[PDB]
């Protein structure tokens, strides 16, 4: 449907951490989500086999 | 007589699939490998991915020669005349040369 789920997108942190001679570091983003819809909101089904 | 219908492959469709490009010095750096790697895509997949090596996302790619071949033999009484060697003031072997 057009409101599906709420979608909250954080900020980014990284992870400075060398091992072995090379610097190693990684990125994150939390995120949430929350269906905002009452009743049933999306409904699938099987086309092909 | 019959003509040489010439044809173009810049005007063909073919050109299309291949960029084609002039490289005059090819030959000489031929001798060397070229060597460049392209890309790969990766997903951004949750949990946190290792402190490991296999990080690879840039597998090589790396240049193949190739050539091409022709002969264009000429007649031994053909160049006589073309370097005007076995040549004389007559009219005939100023026809024959042309």
């Amino acid at each position: 449907e057009k409101a599906s789920e709420s979608y909250f997108m954080g900020q980014m942190q990284v992870a400075r951490t060398e091992s072995g001679g090379g610097l190693h570091l990684q990125l994150t983003q939390p995120r949430a989500n929350v269906d905002l819809g009452v009743g049933f909101t999306a409904a699938y089904a099987a086309a092909a086999l | 007589c019959s003509t040489l219908s010439l044809v173009r492959f810049l005007e063909l469709g073919l050109s299309v699939a291949c960029v084609c490009t002039k490289f005059p010095e090819l030959s000489y750096v031929a001798e060397g490998t070229i060597q460049f790697e392209v890309q790969q895509p990766m997903i951004a997949r949750d949990g946190p991915h290792p402190a490991d090596q296999p990080v690879h996302n840039y597998m090589i790619k790396r240049l193949d020669r190739r050539s091409l071949n022709a002969a264009f033999s000429i007649a031994v009484e053909a160049l006589g005349l073309i370097s005007g060697e076995n040549l004389d003031g007559t009219h005939i072997s100023s026809a024959m040369r042309l």
